[PDB]
């Protein structure tokens, strides 16, 4: 006797994460992020002089 | 107007969270086939002398 197999076959997988994380100095650096494109006005546009 | 509004519940006792979302599919296949081929033969010379 003889006999053939054919095992045709796929896959698929679609991971995510969305990991937050927290560190406390992040604040420390987020306190001027406006700041510094604020004043970049008073630096470029605006008579700084009375 | 800055965005610094860490007035109330301030958890930077490290929190950290995570997700973790995954999905996956998975088809499959296959197709078996045999066939046998046997033939058989014999031969009966007996005998008996009552």
């Amino acid at each position: 006797q003889n006999a053939k197999r054919n095992q045709n076959q796929k896959g698929n997988a679609k991971g995510t994460q969305f990991t937050k994380q927290y560190l406390i100095d992040n604040i420390d650096k987020a306190y001027d992020l406006r700041k510094k494109i604020l004043n970049e006005f008073d630096k470029k546009c605006f008579l700084q002089i009375w | 107007c800055i965005t610094h509004e860490d007035y109330l519940n301030v958890v930077y006792s490290s929190s950290e969270v995570e997700k973790y979302l995954q999905s996956q599919g998975f088809t499959e296949h296959n197709e078996d086939t045999t066939s046998n081929t046997d033939e058989t033969s014999n031969q009966n010379a007996t005998s008996l002398d009552n």
